[PDB]
């Protein structure tokens, strides 16, 4: 039980890591990276995170 | 049991556990070679070749 | 009575969906652990209900107990197998 | 990298700025053909500071317009006389160039002709431009990478 | 098809059993799970059985022959 | 650049040059038409577009259920009823900076922080 | 006998195609020799010709 | 009805960043590459602007414009309908020298091969050219980078010939037979009699077979259209 | 099927038809067996299933200046086939499953 | 159809929440049942495609 | 399991429908006059134009929920695309919803 709350909680809290990263997108601040799209640079930190999340 | 494979309750056969029938069906007909030239559906013996 | 309406792929991308109807149409002004993770109806823009989610699959996988509890090949490989078994398949 | 250059991160910024193909078409916003018959008069009122200057310490009536993009200099680390003579080399002494200063609000270059059917003339240079013209960066050798091996 | 005589797993004669549950579900009402139990079927091998079974049989009669 | 045709023909119009006067007119190819040119631009190639990235705004915008909402206040009415879209000029580097009508006054604002559009 | 000479041309091509056909069928861009069935007659290439000829 | 899948193509010649982006356009039974504008003339929009029109439907559109004036110059070597339907009739071939065959080879064409559905009726260029400038516009927008490229596997975009129409297939083919079936012995009438077997037969061959092709003859013809009932489970039946 | 033995059929009919000799109304009898030792009678499915025989019925078309033009299989609880109407008693006499 | 246009989230563009235990939902079941084919492909392919690297 | 297949329809009471209710015909189209102009598509044939399409749609949309339409019949409309495509075609697999 308690470790499957800090599951959720591991899953929930890599959601919201994913929201900032989306909003910080879609204000054009988020610098792309060397020879990558804004979009190829974003999304490789979202795949990253959710997977960090899957992992932990 | 191993490797994807199992143990069976052999009392549980006999009592007719997972048993299951079997039916296979043969077909033939009297084929007709031309005219009045017919094949017959008989007991057949050692007559000729 | 147009309580039910026919949708083609073509048509289904001018269109929104509600998944379970109750569970995606008031709104919010505790929750069981042991229960799945389920996301929202923040939209008040559906335009239709799925009947049931259920009926996304085909005879075979329709057999299978408990698919969404399963590794999805899993699911492909008895709905292989579901041809290769025994029973009754008429009473004539 | 070079045997005493290994730690050295700004030895391996510049080969790699010295190798990634770099070309005119990605630094270019816009390729404009316009009509200004005195080569000492602009119809453009942006580039009327630009003459004054580059004809201060017989041409074609017809001008062709490049818009250059800031932050894609930057991103490949250029300047407008870098990119400038290197346009002035690649068609020698067939094309009088002009360009606007790395502070100038807008950057442009300015192409007129050397000596009847002359607009079709620079519709071939403006391809041979973007398409043909290299401006740092060993060809093929398109992205180049930073790795702390 | 037809009821089997005994439980598969220990042998428990669940043949005679089946009018007898029949009727206790459609006469007496009783729910399924105290059917089963007040014709004795206490262990779940059993239980399975006849809860389980589908008496094809009737089905087969219906055609003429 | 606009585009003009010749009159009693609809055919279009190639430039040609008055040498003796250092003058830009249009000249029909097809018949004896000419007339004087509105802009010296002629031709414009632009590789970097911006045209298209708000394609389509129909006033039922609207009524598009498929499309999502925010309660962002507009520049113009401060309503909270908005539509959004990002992309519209479908290129693979294309950023993620979104399009915003009010379903009110109609006007189009981004959610753009680095740069200070108006359209 | 009697050779109309631009028939005698006509006949030896045919001969031209069956030995041709028999050694080979499955031939570059030309009709495949049909079987009366519609069949297409296995040339003695393709008995040997591997995976189940002769040879594999 | 009928059954002839003739395909239309609109081809924009010229990559990214080659001058001369001309766009050209695969007409039936017509050997050559033609351009649009030819195509319209023969049509009868005459005038390079009206062309212009039946495909750019904004006059704001710069952009799509500049993208046509190639075009527009690919074309101005014909200016009439006649001259147009003789440059089509010439790339069909048949030598036909000219009125009579050349030109009304090609008319037959834009007619009956070219964009089939629509109207197949004498009187319908404003309806055919419509269309054409319809494709030239959907073919542009995508090479301005503005509509993403057509999917070629979205479901909505295929469709399953069921146990009616694969019956309709064959019951087609077979009537049309029996039609020339009928037809032969009308000929022979030196002057009832119809051989019932050829549809009774063609359809049974073709559900026994599972070769969707007539009638023994059947290769190139569709194999495993008709399989055998499973019958293990009442599921997997 | 039901849509192409109501509809389709009539539609191949016309629309090749007239010749230099026109079609007509399209008719499509119930299944039957046209076999020697007798003229013809009703075919049901289980019939057929046994004596390997297809289930299919007569197709008729009105001939301009009534004609048979052939045999066209029926499938199974269609429009056109004896089962679709059939009850469940009347399944289990024709010796046919319900299910 | 069961989203807005232009979602980027986790939720739409594929992470599973959910453990096998939990079980997944509507939208999760498809998108597993998407990328577990995408494997069952691969797989055959690979197989083919070894079975020739072998045998050369 | 909740899938079928369109048998196929006839699209020409749609056609009639469609002129009697805003169908500009094809014909009669003027592109400068009419820009913002829905195109209106029945079994991929360019018919005409219409200049309010939400009432169209509105009307057709419920001329085939009463039943008046065949409900196998495809309506869609791409409003970004200013286009309207009709479909009475046989083939299209469909669900109910
Ligand atoms: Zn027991
Ligand atoms: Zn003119
Ligand atoms: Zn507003």
């Amino acid at each position: 039980g308690p470790t499957m709350r800090e599951i959720t909680e591991t899953i929930a809290e890599a959601k919201k890591k994913v929201l900032d990263v989306t909003k910080e997108a879609q204000a054009n601040l988020l610098t792309a990276k060397h020879g990558m799209t804004l979009r190829e640079s974003f999304e490789d930190n979202v795949v990253r995170f959710l997977n960090e999340a899957r992992d932990k | 049991n191993q490797e994807d494979s199992m143990i069976m309750n052999q009392s549980s056969i006999d009592r007719g556990l997972f048993r299951s029938l079997f039916f296979r069906s043969y077909m033939d007909q009297e084929k007709k070679y031309g005219m009045s030239i017919t094949e017959t559906f008989e007991k057949p013996q050692r007559t000729n070749t | 009575e147009g309580l039910v309406e026919y949708i083609d792929a073509e048509e289904e991308e001018s269109i929104l969906i509600a998944m379970q109807p109750e569970d995606l149409e008031p709104a919010e002004a505790d929750v069981d652990p042991a229960k799945r993770i389920r996301v929202s109806h923040h939209a008040t823009t559906f335009t239709h209900c799925e009947i049931h989610p259920s009926m996304i699959l085909g005879v075979a996988a329709s057999i299978i107990p408990f698919p969404d509890h399963n590794q999805s090949p899993r699911n492909t490989y008895q709905s292989a197998m579901g041809k290769q078994a025994m029973g009754v398949f008429l009473t004539n | 990298l070079e045997p005493g250059h290994a730690a050295d991160q700004e030895q391996a910024k510049l080969i790699r700025s010295a190798i990634e193909h770099t070309t005119l078409k990605s630094v270019t916003i816009a390729s404009e053909i316009y009509y200004d018959p005195d080569p000492r008069s602009t119809v453009i009122p942006e580039d009327e500071e630009i003459i004054q200057l580059h004809f201060s310490l017989q041409q074609s009536p017809w001008l062709l317009r490049l818009e250059l993009d800031r932050a894609a200099m930057n991103d490949k680390d250029l300047t407008m006389g870098q990119v400038g003579e290197r346009i002035k080399q690649t068609f020698k002494n067939d094309l009088f160039v002009i360009w606007s200063e790395d502070n100038d609000e807008k950057l442009i270059i300015r192409c007129r002709v050397v000596r009847a059917e002359e607009d079709h003339m620079l519709k071939k240079i403006e391809n041979t431009m973007l398409e043909n013209i290299t401006l740092r960066g060993v060809e093929n050798i398109e992205r180049v990478v930073m790795m702390k091996y | 098809m037809i009821v089997p005589v005994r439980c598969f797993s220990c042998g428990k004669v669940v043949g005679d059993k089946w009018e007898s549950y029949l009727n206790l579900l459609q006469e007496d009402e009783l729910d399924e799970g105290t059917a089963l139990s007040r014709l004795g079927l206490k262990r779940y091998c059993c239980r399975r059985m006849i809860l389980t079974h589908v008496d094809l049989i009737e089905k087969f009669l219906r055609y003429n022959p | 650049t606009t585009f003009r045709f010749c009159r009693d023909c609809n055919n279009m119009l190639y430039p040609r040059e008055d040498k003796e006067n250092n003058r830009l007119l249009f000249e029909c190819r097809t018949c004896s038409y000419v007339e004087e040119a509105g802009s010296p631009l002629v031709y414009r190639h632009e590789l970097i577009t911006n045209i298209g990235e708000t394609a389509g705004v129909v006033q039922d915008i609207g009524s598009d259920p498929t499309l999502p909402r925010s309660d962002r206040e507009c520049p113009k009415c401060h309503s909270r009823e908005n539509v959004f879209f990002q992309s519209q000029q479908r290129r693979k580097d294309t950023s993620m900076v979104l399009f915003f009508v009010c379903l009110s006054c109609s006007h189009i604002f981004t959610s753009d922080q680095k740069n200070k559009r108006t359209q | 006998n009697g050779a109309p000479h631009h028939a005698i041309e006509e006949a030896e091509s045919l001969l031209q195609f069956h030995v041709a056909t028999y050694m080979d069928n499955d031939i570059a861009g030309q009709p495949q020799a049909l079987q009366k069935s519609g069949r297409p007659v296995k040339s003695i290439r393709a008995r040997l010709k591997g995976k189940e000829g002769r040879i594999r | 009805g009928s059954r002839f899948i003739s395909t239309l193509q609109v081809k924009l010649y010229g990559r990214e960043g080659s001058s001369a982006r001309t766009i050209k356009a695969t007409l039936p039974y017509i050997k050559q590459d033609i351009p649009i504008v030819i195509i319209f003339r023969a049509l009868g929009i005459i005038p390079d602007g009206e062309i212009l029109e039946h495909i750019c439907y904004d006059v704001n559109d710069w952009q799509m414009l500049e993208m046509l004036k190639p075009c527009v110059e690919d074309g101005f070597v014909i200016q009439d309908r006649e001259t147009a339907l003789d440059f089509i009739g010439r790339r069909g071939t048949a030598l036909g020298i000219k009125k009579e065959k050349r030109i009304q080879y090609a008319k037959d064409i834009l007619q009956k091969e070219f964009l089939p559905h629509i109207t197949q009726l004498e009187g319908f260029e404003s309806r055919k050219a419509f269309f054409l400038g319809y494709m030239i516009n959907r073919l542009l927008l995508c090479a301005l980078d503005r509509k993403d490229q057509d999917d070629r596997d979205h479901f909505g975009k295929k469709r399953l010939d069921l146990a009616g129409p694969l019956l309709a297939q064959l019951f087609k083919t077979l009537f049309k037979k029996l039609t020339k079936d009928i037809f032969r012995y009308m000929q022979r009438t030196v002057e009832l009699a119809i051989n019932a077997k050829t549809i009774t037969s063609g359809l049974k061959y073709a559900l026994a077979t599972g070769n969707w092709g007539e009638q023994k003859k059947a290769m190139s013809s569709r194999a495993g259209v008709s399989q055998v009932l499973n019958r293990y489970t009442y599921s997997s039946t | 099927f039901n849509q192409f033995v109501d509809y389709t059929l009539q539609d191949i009919i016309c629309e090749d038809s007239t010749l230099i000799i026109s079609f007509g109304k399209i008719y499509v009898t119930k299944p039957m067996v046209n076999e020697s030792d007798g003229v013809t009678h009703a075919l049901y499915p289980q019939e057929a299933r046994l004596r390997n025989l297809t289930y299919s019925s007569g197709l008729f078309v009105d001939v301009k200046k009534k004609v048979f033009i052939g045999r066209l299989p029926i499938m199974l609880r269609s429009k056109n086939c004896y089962l679709s109407e059939a009850t469940e008693s009347d399944l289990y006499k024709l010796k046919e499953c319900p299910f | 159809p069961h989203f807005s246009k232009d979602d980027y989230s986790p939720e739409s563009k594929g992470f599973v929440e959910n453990s096998y235990l939990r079980g997944l939902t509507p939208q999760e079941f498809f998108f597993h049942a998407m990328g577990g084919r995408e494997g069952l492909i691969d797989t055959a392919v690979k197989t083919a495609e070894t079975g020739y690297i072998q045998r050369r | 399991l909740m899938s079928c297949i369109s048998v196929g329809t006839d699209p020409m009471p749609i056609i009639t429908f469609l002129s009697e209710w805003g169908m500009e015909p094809l014909e009669d189209y003027v592109p400068h006059q009419s820009p913002d102009a829905t195109r209106v598509f029945v079994n991929g044939v360019w018919h005409g134009v219409h200049r309010n399409p939400a009432r169209l749609m509105e009307t057709l949309r419920t001329l085939r929920r009463k039943g008046d339409i065949n409900p196998e019949v495809s309506m869609i409309r791409d409003i970004r695309e200013k286009e309207l495509k009709i479909f009475t075609d046989a083939g299209r697999v469909y669900r109910p919803l």
